[PDB]
């Protein structure tokens, strides 16, 4: 036993030569014949692993359960999100849509849904709500994640996160503006354009190349679809395609106004159903501001009491912030 | 009670809420007959398997 | 309270000393004690036989010089800074009051009250052949508890060296046999207060509750491994000649 | 302090040491029971006047006979009349003392209660109170079974007494010990 | 023993100065096979007896 | 003993609690 | 050539502290012992030179400290030979230095001979050792031979170390790990504490198994294998903690 | 002192301590507004018999509803009410039994105990046979003679 | 002693650094050296496994090669590419006549704070700067209590993913922690705003940048006591998504003082120079054309040259009306 201790080094797995042998990797680079795990046999033994590695007797050790963070530029990660959802009102149908793209298809297919509209206006909150309610191991991303200008690593978390999070399955794919990362080359374009070739084709060849089973959605924050492609959009794929409105039915604002003045100390001229009519075809974010934008206004008026005024400081400043 | 939404027992004699409260036990032979199951079968069928 | 390290390098040479010096019952081989001092635990790195003699035909009687330390102390600055005054040793097994006196000497070249060390040269008994002490006060003196450290590179060669449960029980008596007696002692030493001190702890039994009843509970469970314990056993051993002698006592071809 | 050093004079030492045993008194305490008494403070004090009454609440310390004092009782002493409380705490306290230490030997707790707290030849309404209290006497632990008149009871009962479970003692102690040695036989030897 | 040896045996094995992985880019005559080693250049460097 | 070597690698500092400092290489 | 080196462990251990912190540098100093007879290379005693921080050299030996220790070790009554050279060479299997051997060679002069122990105090702290002493030269040999007299004599050249103590510090050392009693049984009844875990690190047993098991419908992993060594590491501990009640 | 009391509190005091104190004590409209002291007083009465279950709480392993209402003071609705508060406040353990008119105090007993107990019971030991043998050999040499 | 202190010193050794790559169990870590490549690594002692942390700065061993300390974190060159200033120099008032900002925006920055009961999402700085805009961003820094923390904008982005996040991150994690801090961000188009055409130039490196205040901003970081001051001399040459609340709160023109606000601005900025009362006070703000509050302080020290030139340590009407004139000549 005490043969194993902790001052290891890291590398990767390559290979097997055969049991207790094999060509692995060094976080040196260095990758030679070693031993391994006489611990482990064969469906013991794991094909490619990060590695653990005597200096000197410079064998394996043993595996590293997969490693996660690398660059890339790591991963959403929200585990258990704090966002329940109907915290931007009237998103029901929606939510629903979601959970209809999403929550229940993990239990029951698309492999990909595609939210559209301006997200952090309660878009990106439908992200963590539901990310929050699915409560399968969430991984955002941006399409700003992986601009490194490396012809190099890129998609390998992207491969491995993904396969992390089916590691992880049921886990969460989600990713902030794709767009960012779904333009890619139309020609030569030197920098910064090559990775997302990787990248992009990358979820494109893992949606493309990766069967049905739903433990894992791939999600993405759209208020651009354009710079993507159907390669995306094939179906079995991203198959969900669910927008932000806004917009607003007013059940919507009655419930978006139903939901900060809620937690939002106000003052008794705060109408919320004078605004129902004084609100119409907005979005719920600004929305959702023009009711904390009231939140601040009060506040910055140094009002404990939040007004109508307060909100129609909001409102009619924010009915037209020209 | 009789969703065992509460724990409690009832006394007709008495009339009265009797004490009653929660757990059990941790599963265990739970844990084991599945074992205790488990083995023979294979084991017979090998034990056959030899014969 | 700072209660202490133990180097064993400084142990095993102490004997040496103590060998080297060939001192015996009516003596105790003496010197420093290193390490640093300060923490609520003090280490022991190392420790220096003081070229002493000792006399308890006149107790107060007994010759040492610092000036060995003076220079020591810079080859062991030298040597190392850490090496910074902790305390000191000297042979024992046990005490004799111009410990204190020369305990006295140390705290001139200590940062806190030095540290006294016994050690039994003979390693009797048990767990130390040692004691450390400090001085204190109506005097006191006092025996923190102390143990090694690692000093794997110590435990490495130490692993060079050796080469489940009754011995546990085995003390059980121990203490008790003294205990009562040294009741007795001191009731028939002096025919003092700590005594007593002890006196309430002892309730501390028959003290026994139906909380055994957990224990059986417990115990039960402890035993469903049991079916399982040998029952790999059970099946393991026993279907493995079957596929091995039916191959080869009937292997018998030609 | 002075234990060590500092010559003195005698209306110095006993009326100090009167003061002392005055103080004792004016503790009174966390009991004391027992005491420095032992010490040198006595023949010096006690012998006579006050010191006979202070002794003799040595006495009371372990008596705790109101009469036996209540009768002695001068100004001085009745100026804080609360010992006549104080002996009731005495008088439980005293008596839970050996209770605590004795009686029970065997995982000394339970005294519980009644007749067993009117041992202490206070009563049960008292034990209602001077029992009920409990580190509302600065002391007991545990806890009250009313209905079975039982106590419960925990620790914080020290003393400076010896001569008993001395014997006690190792018997238990010999006793797993010998009966160890029945299986303690082959265990590890087998 | 079995395993007590075998056991044992491998502790041997699992003290390695290492063994290197290399790139051979070809011999000489000279038995001395010229390799590059995989990070490193190129080595002429004898084989082992067996090969 | 110590002194010195032609030349050094230089390293700079974070911290300068008060006593304590770390420092990268010019061999980083 | 079949050379008998005698280590106190003491001086081993005091180099190896001294070497364990000593890295980078390879520590320095005296190696002391004798040599009875041939082959015999004792060892009492060592110790630190103080830092170099000129490093390892033939310089950087100061015979002062030595004497002034020498003289308190004197004064100890502690005398021996400087046998040779130990230091602490980080992931060196290899030689120490043709300086260091140098070093020790212009030392070895004083002696009959003497050593240069090789130490990775790196590799040292392994749980085993790592370790030699080179002297490069014989007389003949065990009497190796021929290049000395043919010159050119370079290579490692270990010598064949060992080392002796007594069973008086190996129980004082033993008794590593009042007492027992206050450190035995009675000093890790705790258990009840982790029935849960007892109960479910045992729990856990189970599943594994049936799994196990199961394959029985290739090489290890085996369907009767981690069985037994799992449910057998869960029934001996839990028995331990009946001795308490 | 009666936040002294409180360690000591009985609640035989209540009326008592009542009548002991109103120069101000009870007796307040001075800086505060009981019109009767009943804002004291009553918002008191709980908070001695609130408080006074607290003592009570830690005195009782079991008791009677009389015991409390003999030492409460107290109706047993009240009593009960108070002792519902603490419970519907779960400041407090208790048994409600008026069937037996007694309040268990609830020990909640489960804690697996020996768990720790026996643990303590070691630790005692670890405590014990360690502290108290240390010194032991160590004393009458400490002494010697 | 000291010496030998140093001569002590001299015993103790170098310290290998690491910040953990990741803790794979409690002792268990993936740290990539901070000197070099990943290792697995224990810990040591002393040591809070809780704390232990991926990124966590630890002291590391050359042998053990494990945790010989943990270190408080500086992952970013927190007066450099971070840049930090506890509050700020000046209160809200010396640059009065900028004073619509000067209320206001404490009210928003500092009294929300104070006043918990949204916090601000940001709080966006625009209009020519050094009216007192320059010093506005710390006028309310130095009010609040808080860390100033300045961000300038193109360093930033290096050529690289997250290099922004990580700068910035540790503007979040730093301030953050060492809240409350200010943080300025400075007229921000290089790593933020509108990019170049949205596109790549890099600029999906500066869209990363823009997103990672957006991942800030209108991701769940919040600004608890460290605030964020956003810096443009222009508000429009930004995002638009930034521009909306759960980013930026406020949005902040920044006018020249104006007459009276130079008057004003003038006898703070200027008159606090030594000067006569002979020094001209309001011809010269007269003379006083859209000068911003340095602008100003040019009456001051333009004259302070004349002052210098008139032989004055105390500007002089003499010094004063050349100045002014002089600050009104090269502009309006």
């Amino acid at each position: 036993k005490r043969i194993q201790s902790v001052p290891l080094v890291i590398g990767q797995f390559l290979e097997p030569i055969d049991q207790n042998t094999g060509i692995v990797s060094s976080t040196t680079g260095m990758s030679y014949v070693v031993r391994i795990l006489s611990t482990l046999d064969r469906e013991l033994l794991k094909p490619s692993m990060s590695v653990a590695l005597h200096r000197h007797s410079n064998a394996l050790v043993d595996i590293l359960p997969p490693d996660s963070d690398s660059s890339i530029s790591v991963m959403g990660e929200n585990e258990k999100p704090d966002v329940t959802y109907a915290d931007v009102g009237g998103l029901d149908m929606q939510k629903q849509e979601i959970r209809e793209a999403v929550e229940l298809p993990l239990v029951q297919p698309p492999r990909g849904v595609l939210l559209y509209g301006p997200p952090g206006t309660g878009k990106t909150m439908l992200v963590k709500a539901v990310a929050n309610s699915t409560k399968a191991a969430f991984i955002r991303v941006n399409g700003s994640e992986f601009v490194h200008k490396y012809l190099g690593e890129g998609p390998r978390m992207v491969r491995d996160v993904f396969r992390l999070a089916r590691e992880n399955a049921p886990s969460i794919i989600f990713i902030d503006e794709v767009d960012s990362i779904a333009t890619k080359r139309f020609d030569a374009q030197t920098g910064s354009d090559r990775e997302v070739q990787r990248i992009l084709i990358e979820l494109l060849t893992q949606m493309d190349g990766f069967d049905q089973s739903t433990n894992v959605k791939v999600i993405m924050a759209t208020n651009r679809a354009d710079t993507l492609d159907p390669a995306l959009l094939r179906p079995g794929r991203l198959d969900r395609k669910i927008e932000f409105p806004s917009l607003r039915d007013r059940r919507e604002r009655r419930l978006i106004f139903g939901t900060i003045a809620s937690k939002m100390s106000l003052a008794p001229e705060a109408d919320l159903d004078s605004l129902i009519i004084r609100n119409d075809s907005l979005s719920g974010a600004v929305i959702a501001a023009i009711m904390q934008e009231a939140g601040l206004r009060a506040v910055r008026k140094n009002r404990y009491v939040i007004l109508q005024s307060d909100l129609e400081e909001a409102y009619a400043t924010q009915v037209k912030t020209d | 009670i009789l969703d065992k939404i509460f724990y409690g027992v009832l006394d007709q004699g008495n009339g009265w809420l009797y004490v009653y409260e929660t757990p059990n036990q941790d599963a265990t032979y739970d844990s084991a007959l599945e074992l205790v199951g488990q083995l023979n079968k294979v084991v017979d069928q090998l034990f056959e398997k030899a014969s | 309270h700072e209660k202490v390290t133990i180097a064993p390098l400084v142990l095993l040479s102490a004997l040496d000393h103590y060998e080297r010096t060939q001192t015996k019952e009516n003596k105790r081989c003496v010197g420093v004690i290193l390490g640093d001092a300060n923490s609520s635990t003090i280490r022991v790195t190392n420790s220096f036989a003081l070229p002493f003699e000792e006399d308890e035909k006149n107790s107060d009687v007994w010759f040492l010089d610092h000036n060995y330390i003076e220079n020591m102390n810079e080859m062991c600055k030298k040597i190392n800074a850490k090496e910074k005054l902790i305390g000191w040793y000297h042979s024992g097994p046990k005490l004799r009051a111009s410990d204190l006196k020369i305990n006295e000497l140390f705290k001139k070249y200590t940062q806190n009250n030095p540290l006294l060390l016994i050690v039994d040269v003979k390693q009797q008994g048990v767990g130390l052949p040692t004691d450390a002490y400090v001085a204190i006060e109506e005097k006191t003196f006092l025996h923190l508890p102390c143990t090694i450290e690692a000093e794997e590179a110590e435990e490495i060669g130490v692993e060079h060296l050796l080469r489940i449960r009754l011995t546990n029980q085995l003390k059980s008596l121990k203490g008790l046999q003294s205990k009562l007696k040294d009741v007795v002692e001191y009731l028939d030493k002096v025919i003092h207060t700590i005594l007593g001190k002890l006196q309430d702890v002892f309730n501390l039994n028959n003290l026994q509750k139906a909380l055994t009843v957990k224990t059986n509970d417990e115990l039960m469970v402890i035993y469903i491994s049991n079916l399982v314990r040998s029952i790999i056993a059970f099946d393991d051993l026993i279907e493995n000649k079957i596929q091995n002698k039916k191959i080869q006592e009937q292997r018998v071809k030609d | 302090t002075l234990e060590p050093s500092t010559s003195i004079t005698l209306a110095e030492r006993q009326q100090l040491a009167y003061d002392l045993s005055i103080s004792a008194l004016l503790g009174d305490k966390i009991y004391n029971f027992g005491e420095l008494l032992h010490h040198p403070i006595m023949e010096t004090i006690v012998n006579d006047s006050n010191y006979d009454w202070l002794f003799q609440l040595l006495n009371a310390l372990t008596v705790g006979d109101f009469d036996k004092f209540d009768s002695l009782i001068k100004v001085q002493i009745s100026k804080i009349p609360i010992l006549a409380q104080h002996e009731s705490f005495l008088r439980q306290k005293i008596c839970l003392m050996t209770l605590i230490e004795t009686v029970f030997v065997k995982n000394i707790r339970m005294l519980s209660f009644e007749d067993i707290s009117k041992a202490t030849h206070l009563p049960k309404d008292n034990v209602e109170h001077l029992v009920m209290r409990a580190i509302s006497l600065g002391l007991l632990k545990g806890s009250i079974d009313q209905v079975n008149e039982l106590v419960t009871i925990s620790w914080v009962q020290p003393r400076i007494i010896s001569g008993d479970q001395i014997t006690k003692m190792k018997d238990r102690l010999v006793e797993w010990n010998d009966q160890v040695e029945k299986l303690g036989k082959k265990m590890e030897a087998r | 023993n079995d395993k007590v040896r075998f056991i044992k045996d491998e502790l041997r094995l699992l003290q390695e100065p290492g063994s290197y992985v290399g790139e051979v880019i070809k011999i000489v005559s000279d038995k001395k096979v010229l390799v590059k080693v995989q990070p490193e250049g190129k080595y002429i460097v004898d084989v082992a007896k067996d090969i | 003993k110590n002194n010195r070597q032609l030349p050094y690698l230089v390293a700079n500092v974070v911290e300068v609690v008060g006593k304590a400092a770390v420092v990268k290489t010019s061999s980083r | 050539t079949k050379e008998t080196v005698y280590i106190s462990s003491i001086a081993l251990l005091k180099m190896l502290k001294h070497g364990r912190a000593g890295v980078p540098m390879e520590v320095m100093g005296l190696m002391l012992g004798e040599f009875v007879d041939d082959y015999t290379v004792n060892v009492v005693d060592v110790f630190a030179m103080p830092q170099s921080g000129t490093g390892v050299s033939v310089e950087a030996v100061d015979d002062v400290f030595q004497a002034k220790m020498m003289d308190m070790l004197k004064q100890t009554g502690r005398d021996q030979m400087v046998v040779g050279w130990y230091h602490s060479h980080p992931g060196f299997g290899c030689w120490l230095s043709s300086v260091d051997v140098n070093t020790q060679k212009s030392f070895e002069q004083l002696n009959s001979r003497a050593v240069a122990v090789v130490v990775d105090p790196i590799q040292s702290v392994k749980g085993k050792v790592v370790i030699d002493a080179f002297r490069l030269i014989d007389t003949g040999a065990l009497i190796n031979i021929q290049a000395l007299i043919h010159g050119l004599n370079r290579h490692y050249y270990s010598l064949n170390i060992d080392y002796h103590k007594t069973a008086k510090e190996t129980k004082m050392l033993m008794n590593l790990h009042y007492e027992e009693k206050e450190e035995s049984n009675l000093a890790a009844t705790k258990s009840m504490v982790k029935i849960a875990e007892q109960y479910s690190k045992r729990i856990e047993e189970e599943k594994e198994l049936t799994e196990e098991e199961l394959k029985t419908r290739v090489g290890r992993q085996d369907p009767k294998k981690h069985l037994s060594e799992t449910a057998d590491e869960t029934l001996e501990n839990n028995i331990v903690s009946v001795l308490t009640a | 002192s009666l936040v002294k009391l409180f360690t000591t509190n009985e609640l035989m005091r209540w009326p008592i301590v009542q009548k002991t104190y109103e120069p101000v004590l009870n007796e307040d409209d001075l800086a505060f507004g009981g019109e009767a002291n009943k804002h004291h007083w009553e918002d008191l009465q709980k908070r001695v018999i609130e408080h006074n279950l607290r003592v009570i709480s830690e005195y009782y392993s079991r008791i009677t509803l009389l015991r409390l209402n003999e030492l409460l003071d107290l109706t047993e609705s009240q009593t009960e009410t108070y002792i519902s508060d603490l419970v519907n406040q779960g400041i407090i353990y208790a048994k409600v039994n008026r069937p037996a008119k007694i309040v268990n105090f609830e020990k909640p007993k489960n804690s697996s105990q020996l768990l720790n107990e026996w643990s303590h019971n070691v630790d005692e030991l670890l405590e014990h046979i360690e502290t108290i043998g240390h010194l032991i050999t160590k004393e009458e040499i400490m002494h010697g003679l | 002693d000291k010496t030998e202190n140093d001569i002590k010193a001299l015993q103790s050794i170098g310290q290998l650094i690491g910040e953990v790559m990741k803790e794979l169990s409690e002792e268990k870590y993936i740290v990539k050296a901070s000197s070099g490549p990943r290792y697995i690594v224990g810990v040591r002692n002393s040591v809070d496994r809780s704390k232990l942390k991926k990124g966590v700065r630890v002291t590391l061993d050359i042998t053990t090669l494990t945790i010989m300390r943990i270190l408080p974190r500086e992952t970013d060159p927190l007066v450099y590419n971070m840049t930090s200033f506890e509050q700020g120099e000046i209160t809200f008032d010396g640059i009065g006549g900028l004073t619509e900002q000067i209320r206001e925006l404490r009210e928003v920055i500092e009294l929300p704070l104070k006043n918990p009961e949204k916090p601000p999402k940001g709080v966006l700085l625009y209009g020519p700067p050094g009216t007192g805009k320059t010093l506005l961003a710390k006028a309310v820094a130095a009010t609040i209590g808080a860390n100033f923390i300045f961000s300038p904008a193109s360093g930033i982005v290096d050529k690289y993913i997250g290099e922004s996040a990580r700068i910035i991150r540790e503007m979040f994690a730093y301030a953050k922690e060492h809240e409350p801090c200010i943080i300025f961000m400075d007229e921000v188009d290089a790593i933020g705003g509108r990019r170049f055409s949205e596109g790549t130039s890099a600029d999906r490196e500066i869209q990363r940048t823009l997103m990672e205040l957006l991942t800030q901003m209108d991701g769940f970081d919040n600004l608890g006591q460290t605030k964020i001051i956003m810096a443009t001399n222009r508000p429009d040459t930004l995002d638009p998504a930034l521009l909306r609340p759960g980013r930026l709160d406020r949005k902040v023109e920044i006018p020249l003082p104006n007459e009276a606000g130079r008057l004003e601005i003038f006898k703070i900025h200027t008159a606090k120079v030594k000067k006569t009362g002979e020094f001209d006070f309001e011809a010269a703000v007269k003379m006083s054309d859209g000068f911003n509050g340095a602008d100003i302080r040019n009456c001051a020290t333009e004259a302070g040259f004349f002052a210098i030139r008139d032989d004055r340590d105390h500007i002089n009407p003499d010094d004063l009306m050349k100045a002014v004139r002089k600050v009104a000549e090269v502009k309006k």
